């Protein structure tokens, strides 16, 4: 199981579309773990996930976070993703950036 | 809703940014440095005074679906501001003794 | 609700001169003036401690019009005088600090 | 709600614990001892990440009946939770000028 962690100092908001990206990822059987977190924990929790995704709010991090997790893929979800909470996109995004990693 | 939860998640990080920067200005004084202390605090006041102008309208044409009832959200919001505006005018408190105490 | 929303809006008036005072308390001692300091943190004190007795009132007797749920300015009213309180309290220790200070 | 509910007075009473752990070991500093006073504050803040880490998974799954809406007590305990980190990063800052302070 993959852990998919997101990042966003705005955890009600982001929590609302990771409990759509876990309900997408028990519907296709998608061996994943998501969890949602404030930005201050990027550096601690990052090291923990396989994919790490930011928020459009904290896209501006971006260079930060690379540099801080440099043997993570790190990326920002895109916005109109997030605005719509769209939890199948999202995660296909996700399982994306893993498999794009891992070759 | 929407844009609400949208700003509101603006509003979030506006207010840690504020926050950040209050602790980054004191961490200025810290190191001596009353100039860069100073010109940091006026900058994070000047963010939340824009977060609150913001809020100031959220509150004034509170949303609600219901009668009375308000936007879930706007409290949240204001949890955010109320703590990052309180905590620099104590970290500005803090940041003048630092001055005081000659350092 | 026709009270318990004059009541808040009461609540976060005293709580907001509550602070009112608690700075001027601490500009006092800015002034060097630890007598008039501590006259105006104790009146500070009272003001908070009247308007804690009467949320406490409202907790314990919550309204709701449905079953377990609560008066939503229940919480608006505590942030402000959570927030009211806890400045309060620090302002004390700054004063304190002051008087260290030996000034 | 059963959980939710037993959980948040948990919150509230661990948040409380904190900053009372916190206001003690501003106590240690004003009697000299800041080996006291490092240890609590250590203490406090562990307090704090094992609350602010049941809050995080409050917020990323938080119930609600309805669409949207999410569990009321997860705003009461973030507003004690907030307030005691706030208060207890504040209250290291007044150690540490004490520290300064020389006694």
């Amino acid at each position: 199981k993959k852990h998919i962690y997101l990042f966003s100092s705005a955890g009600m908001s982001t929590s609302l579309l990771v409990s759509k990206m876990r309900a997408q990822a028990e519907k296709y059987e998608v061996p994943v773990i998501i969890e949602a977190f404030p930005e201050t924990l990027a550096g601690e929790k990052g090291q923990n996930a396989d994919v790490v995704l930011l928020g459009p709010q904290i896209a501006y991090m971006l260079p930060e976070i690379q540099r801080l997790l440099p043997n993570k893929p790190v990326e920002v979800i895109d916005s109109l993703l997030y605005g719509k909470v769209d939890g199948l996109g999202v995660l296909k995004a996700a399982v994306a950036a893993i498999k794009k990693a891992a070759a | 809703a929407e844009e609400l939860e949208e700003v509101v998640m603006g509003l979030i990080i506006n207010s840690g940014q504020a926050r950040s920067l209050a602790y980054a200005a004191l961490k200025q004084a810290k190191q001596g440095d009353f100039a860069a202390a100073k010109a940091m605090m006026d900058q994070s006041r000047m963010a939340l005074n824009e977060a609150h102008l913001v809020q100031t309208k959220l509150i004034e044409g509170d949303a609600g679906e219901g009668k009375m009832k308000v936007s879930l959200v706007l409290v949240e919001a204001q949890l955010h501001l109320m703590t990052s505006m309180l905590a620099r005018e104590l970290i500005t408190e803090l940041i003048e003794l630092h001055e005081k105490l000659k350092a």
